[PDB]
Formats: C-alpha cells, sequence, structure tokens
C-alpha cells in the first residue's frame, strides 16, 4: 500500500557526479509511475525491454535508481549500445537493458553565479567499464611509455576533470539530472508491483 | 567561501632562502588546487607554481623551477613555498590563491582563473 | 550510424490508399522503435504513428487514427505506412525515425536518434 520512493531520488536536493554516480534499492512497496507520467517537463523519458504504457501492469523483483549530473551533449550516451567519455569511463548500459532512462534540464538549480565545478567526471581509463561497473578511483593515468609513480607531469595525468556549469552556457554544456531505473527479474518475488 | 593568509615574507640576501605558509579558512573541503602568484611593482602578475590538494603533485614556472618547491599538510590546511638561490626577479608581492575546479592537466593551473586570493606578502632581494 | 530510406511517396486521388515503406541500414533493427512523421507546408514536424519493438504497442497522431496503419517486418528491416481514405491535409513530406527506446513523450521528433531525408506525397481534388 505504500509508494515507492521515487521522490527521494528524483527530487532529491544534491545529486552524485556521474563518475562516483548513486544507487538507491527499491523494494518491497507499490510503484505508481503517474508521478513520472504526469511531469510534462523531462527532457527525455524512454523505456528499453518495457512498453512505458506498461509500467503500470507490471512487477519486478526490484528496482535499482542510478542517478548523476552530466552536459546536455551527453544525455544521448545514458542508452544501450552508445560510446562517450560517459558510455566509456563513467556509467555503462547492458546491451540488453530493461528499464527507462529520464534526464530533464537542471540549469536553474546544478549552476550558480561564479559557475558550479563540483560535478566532476571520469576523462581518462586504462579499459571501458563493463555495464553498471563504477570507478571512483583517482589514480594517476599513465597516457605514454613511462610509468608514473602517482606522480603528475607528461603524458601522466589526474583522471577527472569537473564540468564547469556556468549560467551563460549553452544548452549542451548544461547541467542534466539523470535518473536510470534498472528493472531487475530473478526466480524470487515480485516486490516491485504498479497498482495492477 | 574561503579566506587566504600569507605569511613569512620579508627581507633576504640574493642566493639566500625564505619559506612562506599561507593558511586556508571556510569552506575548506573545497579545495581542489592551491597556486602562488607574484607581481613586481608595475609588471603583470606571474603564475610561480601549483600544487593539487589530493594527490599533492607540483607545476612550476620556468623561472622558479629548481629552486622553489610548493608543498601543503591537508592536516593543518596550509600550503607552503620554499624559496631557495633567491635572485632580483624573484623581489615582488606573493598571493597564494585556491580553486574549487579539477583540471586534469596540472599545467592548467598557470593560466585558470582561481576562486580566491590573499592579501599578499611582500618579498625583497637585497644587493648583498 | 543506422541509415533509412523513405519510399512509396507521390501523388494520389482524395480518398485513395498508398504505402510508404522505410529500410534501415544495420543488423539491429529488432532493437529499433520505428516511427513515421511529417511536415505539410507551413508547418512543423508533426507524429504520425511509431510501432514498438514486438509491435505490441502502435501509436497514432490524433489527424491518422483510424485511416493510418503501421507495422514492421524484421525480416527485411523495413517499417510500413498504410495510409487509408487520404485527405488533401495528408500532403507533405512523410519522414522516418528510429530510436533503440520508446518513448513516454513518443510525439517529439528530439526523442529520435535517426531520421530519412523524407518521401514527398502530394494528394489532389
Ligand atoms: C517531486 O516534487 C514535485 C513537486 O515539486 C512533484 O510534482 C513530483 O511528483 C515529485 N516527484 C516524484 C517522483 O515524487
Amino acid at each position: 500500500t505504500n509508494l515507492c520512493p521515487f521522490g527521494e531520488v528524483f527530487n532529491a536536493t544534491r545529486f552524485a557526479s556521474v563518475y562516483a554516480w548513486n544507487r538507491k534499492r527499491i523494494s518491497n512497496c507499490v510503484a505508481d509511475y503517474s508521478v513520472l507520467y504526469n511531469s510534462a517537463s523531462f527532457s527525455t523519458f524512454k523505456c528499453y525491454g518495457v512498453s512505458p504504457t506498461k509500467l503500470n501492469d507490471l512487477c519486478f523483483t526490484n528496482v535499482y535508481a542510478d542517478s548523476f549530473v552530466i552536459r546536455g551533449d551527453e544525455v544521448r550516451q545514458i542508452a544501450p549500445g552508445q560510446t562517450g567519455k560517459i558510455a566509456d569511463y563513467n556509467y555503462k548500459l547492458p546491451d540488453d537493458f530493461t528499464g527507462c532512462v529520464i534526464a530533464w534540464n537542471s540549469n536553474n538549480l546544478d549552476s550558480k553565479v561564479g559557475g558550479n565545478y563540483n560535478y566532476l567526471y571520469r576523462l581518462f581509463r586504462k579499459s571501458n567499464l563493463k555495464p553498471f561497473e563504477r570507478d571512483i578511483s583517482t589514480e594517476i593515468y599513465q597516457a605514454g611509455s613511462t610509468p608514473c609513480n602517482g606522480v603528475e607531469g607528461f603524458n601522466c595525468y589526474f583522471p577527472l576533470q569537473s564540468y564547469g556549469f556556468q549560467p551563460t552556457n549553452g544548452v549542451g554544456y548544461q547541467p542534466y539530472r539523470v535518473v536510470v531505473l534498472s528493472f531487475e527479474l530473478l526466480h524470487a518475488p515480485a516486490t516491485v508491483c504498479g497498482p495492477k | 567561501q574561503v579566506q587566504l593568509v600569507e605569511s613569512g615574507g620579508g627581507l633576504m640576501q640574493a642566493g639566500g632562502s625564505l619559506r612562506l605558509s599561507c593558511a586556508v579558512s571556510g569552506r575548506t573541503f573545497s579545495t581542489a588546487a592551491m597556486g602562488w602568484f607574484r607581481q613586481a611593482p608595475g609588471k603583470e602578475r606571474e603564475f610561480v607554481a601549483a600544487i593539487r590538494w589530493s594527490g599533492g603533485s607540483a607545476y612550476y614556472a620556468d623561472s622558479v623551477k629548481g629552486r622553489f618547491t610548493i608543498s601543503r599538510d591537508k592536516a593543518k590546511n596550509t600550503v607552503y613555498l620554499q624559496m631557495n638561490s633567491l635572485k632580483y626577479e624573484d623581489t615582488a608581492v606573493y598571493y597564494c590563491a585556491q580553486t574549487r575546479v579539477t583540471r586534469s592537466l596540472l599545467s592548467d593551473y598557470a593560466t585558470w582563473p582561481y576562486d580566491y586570493w590573499g592579501q599578499g606578502t611582500q618579498v625583497t632581494v637585497s644587493s648583498k | 550510424q543506422v541509415q533509412l530510406v523513405e519510399s512509396g511517396g507521390g501523388l494520389v486521388q482524395a480518398g485513395g490508399s498508398l504505402r510508404l515503406a522505410c529500410i534501415a541500414s544495420g543488423r539491429t533493427f529488432h532493437s529499433y522503435v520505428m516511427a513515421w512523421f511529417r511536415q505539410a507546408p507551413g508547418k512543423e514536424r508533426e507524429f504520425v504513428a511509431a510501432i514498438s519493438w514486438s509491435s505490441t504497442p502502435t501509436y497514432y497522431g490524433e489527424s491518422v487514427k483510424g485511416r493510418f496503419t503501421i507495422s514492421r517486418d524484421n525480416a527485411k528491416n523495413t517499417v510500413y505506412l498504410q495510409m487509408n481514405r487520404l485527405k488533401p491535409e495528408d500532403t507533405a513530406v512523410y519522414f522516418c525515425a528510429a530510436d533503440r527506446g520508446e518513448s513516454y513523450y513518443y510525439t517529439r521528433p528530439t526523442e529520435y536518434e535517426f531520421w530519412g531525408q523524407g518521401t514527398q506525397v502530394t494528394v489532389s481534388s
């Protein structure tokens, strides 16, 4: 009878950097997606595996709500089968992903006057992330022939970099808040159900 | 908000040593990198040295390289500038600076606008 | 980088019928939601229809509900648009569109990564 705490996720006052993205396990609750359906101002709302028209008719063993901030231009990367700094080094969906991706422009919240430089992304990595892998390491990245020994310099780089969210920025350089709902189905009791 | 207080400037003979401190206060969990800049009277400000707060890696301008050591104490919230083999060119007002901004290329910190500045401490290198 | 190519456009009598086709390059058509949009003279791109992966939800614009039928054949990497009982308001360029994802906002052109150049349909009286 108690609704799933989608509010806690979507309406959170603070959001995670994409490199250190956040997870909320959602279980043992009714999922009324009408809280999402009645928002006309999400910039994207796409489901993979299920039609979004069926969400209220469906049950899952759990739902995971991954949330973070990226630039406008990078929101197309939060989809199965994408590549780029975000898909490759920050947050990776599986090719057979079942769930929904929702994003909205957050310039109103995530840009201050001096510019907001708190949100980071990973710029360099030895290899691409597996799906739902998460790396929060700050190992100096060895780009060249020669080793680094945790000291920075030529071909030895800090792996993270601030987004600069200035309120003057173009759409593609404005912050977007993203929530990824992963619908998990196991040989187990369905603990997350629509209101039928 | 952070406040920066330089100390340890003053008079020294060319070929001698001085140690500048800068104490960071306010929202100190926000420090990404620190810098020292100098500005001789009537000449434009110049980058001296930068240190990444996490990791502690240093970038230096070519004019001070091998003479100056930037270093910091995360615990005591303080960045140091060890000035050895002082020269006439060194004479200037020294400013420490803080940015909350993470740049992958440590060299960026030479040219990148910092967020907060000290009032400065005067250094003066005697004609022996 | 799917490419889409529309066809079947041309001249047709009011009341007449016409089937547009769109073929997608690539070997993953099964995983693409296919849509048709159109642009009539002096108007924006307007949503016409869309089909989910299974075909199992289809969508239609208000103006075309009843008259137009969208369908897909995965074997031929083709989406179809059967247009029946055609009106002059149907005169427009028909654009085929595709995305991996099925949008709640299925009428938004921004919710589709991939777009054909369009086939011209003209309805006379
Ligand atoms: C977040 O709060 C808004 C009102 O500010 C409300 O309309 C919306 O339903 C809430 N979102 C969720 C997912 O609970």
